[PDB]
């Protein structure tokens, strides 16, 4: 039942830094506290124990500090590869053994241009009835974008959906995909079916259309 | 019967 | 040394969640095999633990509805949670701390279960593959997708060409919209591997049993 | 590091009533070893305490028995109090012959 | 029929209490034979057994002496390891060891352990090759050298294959009419209705030695182990172990739910039934 604090929640960096965390117990855990990484869509994996204790396998670029009720996790060289969200845990106390909040390490990384691909509806779901227009937003930063749907240059912002990816292991880069849910009906009444996205990079907008 | 070569850590 | 985790992935609400932890690498009637939750896109909370003995550990809050039992001989560890609801909906996940110690520090995890507290009834996806314009304004690089939609509750996996390649693809998330999944993929090869060669997206959503693959 | 004990109140020989046995309390899984264990007869304190020696288990927890002699009649309720630094308040209890 | 033969050491510091409370217990299986408190009248080896204490005078001398000195020798471990952890002078710390070797059914060994902890976690391990050294943490790692430069390994590992076995031996031929006597456990099945159909079906086993028991319920061959809740195994205090294992069964499904025992003291596994 000791509340650890973990600070801070968010922490951006470029490629070959030394970031830092705390996490600050309520009360005194003599070298109880572990450290974890938790990659998206994956289990937490321990980094280090014990405080200052290195995990068989964890690399020497992850270090852990601290004693007592102040404790630091440190990283010697931000990678690509190191992006998760990383906890603290205490072990001390009785059987409730606390979690820090996290922190999302996010990276920095120079801001490149999207490259736009418009996708028509296949064959197969205009058979059972619907028609999704699926454009895609490939390997941009930063993770900020805006999406606009037009047909024959009428705007359409009514059933829109969009979904941005994690932040890529490999090249920092990020991901966006915008749907059009419409009917059979609703696709038939028109002809060209035009993707075009705003972004930092240019000013002119990436075009990309279909018949 | 115990060991008698409890040597210090 | 593995924990291969096994359960049902939607709960409707008020009922009990029965879940399986088959240990290997290790005796049971030796290690303690812990359970620790993670409420999406949240903190980690400890809510129990059985050890060697049969003697066990749960998080106070819980202690009526929990109940861990284990079958050393078929190295299996059970978890149920009786009355579910919302708050309750998360990846239930076994944990084990590196030796025979009554430490809390996890060196091995299980791949976790997750869990969806809904009345709303499973869905299955309606796959449909997305391929470029009729016109070869492709050059040297092209992109494919992999549209997954109407699914329910989470997870569904996809990979392309049972993982053969793995460079550049990318998986969007999913979106609820009236109880229901959309999610969806990319790939960006050379226009020497397609259409010469073959292309296929494997769609996994085992809570309505469903095994698809489209081209 | 501080584990919690894990308590059993049970009797040697089964229930019947007025017939001599013995009232066990197993206390087991707590870290450090220092621990308060008393015995009680209709919640008054029994001075007759008698314990085991300190042993622990392979994931390194103590356990100790701290048994008496007692006669189970119908109308008497047998507990047993125990105190340990994890504990915030005396934990006491009940004894139960179906258990 | 395999066996064997453990020592407990327990070294708990007390400042402003004088000095460190000592606590070495001796076991065969699971039999306690031999005690050392280090706070006592006149602290000695005492005999808990009775096939123990027809053992002579000087062997007396030998097994008290040794803990005398084991006590002293975790005095300085506990300061020692306050400087490689750089801890509070006034902190209570715990020093924890134990030492034995698991003999087999014809009389050699199999298993031997040196394993040792601080504060209840895990601090140095002796590997089943009995040889080498596995550290838990940084400051384990500075008596990894000290005791592989002194090679320690080497005399636990004569004493484990060699007297570890001769002595566990001698104290198996010993007292043979209450250690190789094997208890068959008194078994019964109770019936709790609670209220119409769901009733508790509790299987109890007593009075059986050893400590390892398996007590599982079977609906028509179908182990039931996710639906039975089973207490730890506990002592009686007789010299003797007991253990349950209860399901909720509803009414009239009472006659297929089967019970199950396994033990050394039984010839072939029972299936055991209630019956009214």
């Amino acid at each position: 039942s000791i509340v650890m604090t973990q600070t801070p929640k968010f922490l951006l960096v470029s490629a070959g830094d030394r970031v830092t965390i705390t996490c600050k117990a309520s009360q005194s855990v003599s070298n109880d506290v572990a450290w974890y990484q938790q990659k998206p869509g994956q289990s937490p994996k321990l980094l280090i124990y014990y405080a200052s204790n290195r995990y068989t396998g964890v690399p020497d670029r992850f270090t852990g500090s601290g004693y007592g009720t102040d404790f630091t996790f440190t990283i010697s060289t931000v990678q690509a590869e190191d992006l998760a969200v990383y906890f603290c845990q205490q072990d001390y106390s009785s059987p409730p053994w606390t979690f820090g909040g996290g922190t999302k390490l996010e990276i920095r990384r120079a801001d490149a241009a999207p490259t736009v691909s418009i996708f028509p509806p296949s064959s197969e779901q205009l058979t059972s009835g619907g028609a999704s227009v699926v454009c895609f937003l490939n390997n941009f930063y930063p993770k900020d974008i805006n999406v606009k749907w037009k047909i024959d240059g009428s705007e359409r912002q009514n059933g829109v959906l969009n979904s941005w990816t994690d932040q890529d292991s490999k090249d920092s880069t990020y991901s966006m995909s915008s749907t059009l849910t419409l009917t059979k009906d609703e696709y038939e009444r028109h002809n060209s079916y035009t993707c075009e996205a705003t972004h930092k990079t240019s000013t002119s907008p990436i075009v990309k259309s279909f018949n | 019967f115990r060991y008698n070569g409890l040597i210090h850590r | 040394v593995q924990l291969k985790q096994s359960g049902p992935g939607l709960v409707q609400p008020s009922q009990s969640l029965s879940l399986t932890c088959t240990v290997s690498g290790f005796s049971l009637t030796s290690y303690g095999v812990h359970w620790v939750r993670q409420p999406p896109g949240k903190g980690l909370e400890w809510l129990g633990v059985i050890w060697s003995g049969g003697s066990t550990d749960y998080n106070a809050a819980f202690i009526s509805r929990l109940s861990i039992r284990k079958d050393n001989s078929k190295s299996q560890v059970f978890f149920k949670m009786n009355s579910l609801q919302a708050d309750d909906t998360a990846i239930y996940y076994c944990a084990r701390t590196f030796t025979t110690s009554t430490s809390a520090w996890f060196a091995y995890w299980g791949q976790g279960t997750l869990v969806t507290v809904s009345a709303a009834k499973t869905t299955a996806p309606s796959v449909y593959p997305l391929a470029p314009v009729c016109g070869d304004t492709t050059g040297s690089s092209v992109t494919l997708g992999c549209l997954v939609k109407g699914y329910f509750p989470e997870p569904v996996t996809l990979t392309w060409n049972s993982g053969s390649l793995s460079s550049g693809v990318h998986t969007f998330p999913a979106v609820l919209q009236s109880d229901l999944y959309t999610l969806s993929s990319s790939v960006t090869v050379t226009s020497s591997t397609w259409p010469s060669q073959s292309i296929t997206c494997n769609v996994a959503h085992p809570a309505s049993s469903t095994k698809v693959d489209k081209k | 590091i501080q584990r919690t004990p894990k308590i059993q109140v049970y009797s040697r020989h089964p229930a019947e009533n007025g017939k001599s046995n013995f009232l066990n309390c197993y206390v087991s899984g707590f870290h450090p070893s220092d621990i308060e264990v008393d015995l009680l007869k209709n919640g008054e304190r029994i001075e007759k305490v008698e314990h085991s020696d300190l042993s622990f288990s392979k994931d390194w927890s103590f356990y100790l028995l701290y048994y008496t002699e007692f006669t189970p009649t119908e109308k008497d309720e047998y507990a047993c109090r125990v105190n340990h630094v994890t504990l915030s308040q005396p934990k006491i209890v009940k004894w139960d012959r179906d258990m | 029929g395999s066996h064997s033969m453990r020592y407990f050491h327990t070294s708990v510091s007390r400042p402003g209490r004088g000095e460190p409370r000592f606590i070495t217990v001796g076991y065969v299986d699971d039999t306690l034979f031999v005690r050392f408190d280090s706070d006592a009248a006149s602290p000695r080896e005492e005999p808990r057994a009775p096939w123990i204490e027809q053992e002579g005078p000087e062997y007396w001398d030998r097994e008290t002496q040794i803990s005398k000195a084991k006590a002293q020798t975790d005095r300085e471990d506990l300061r020692t390891l306050l400087r490689y952890y750089n801890q509070s002078e006034a902190g209570s710390h715990t020093l924890q060891n134990m030492y034995g070797c698991d003999v087999g059914p014809d009389g050699r060994l199999l298993r031997g352990y040196h394993q040792n902890a601080y504060d209840g976690k895990d601090y140095i391990a002796l590997n089943e090759d009995l040889s080498s050294w596995t550290a838990a943490d940084t400051a384990a790692q500075i008596t990894q050298r000290k005791w592989e430069a002194a090679r320690v390994a080497e005399q636990l590992r004569a004493y484990l294959e060699g007297e570890c076995v001769e002595w566990l031996r001698r104290y198996l031929e010993n007292g043979k009419e209450t250690l190789q006597r094997a208890d068959p456990p008194k078994t019964h099945v109770t019936h709790h209705p609670i209220s119409d159909h769901e009733a508790t079906l509790r299987c109890w086993a007593l009075g059986f030695y050893p400590a390892e028991i398996t007590l599982t319920w079977q609906r028509d061959g179908e182990d039931q182990t996710q639906d039975t809740e089973l207490v730890e195994t506990r002592p009686a205090g007789d010299r003797t172990f007991q253990k349950w294992a209860a399901v909720v069964v509803p009414s009239g499904e009472e006659q297929r739910y089967t019970c199950h025992v396994q033990h050394e003291g039984l010839p072939k596994p029972l299936t055991l039934r209630w019956e009214p």
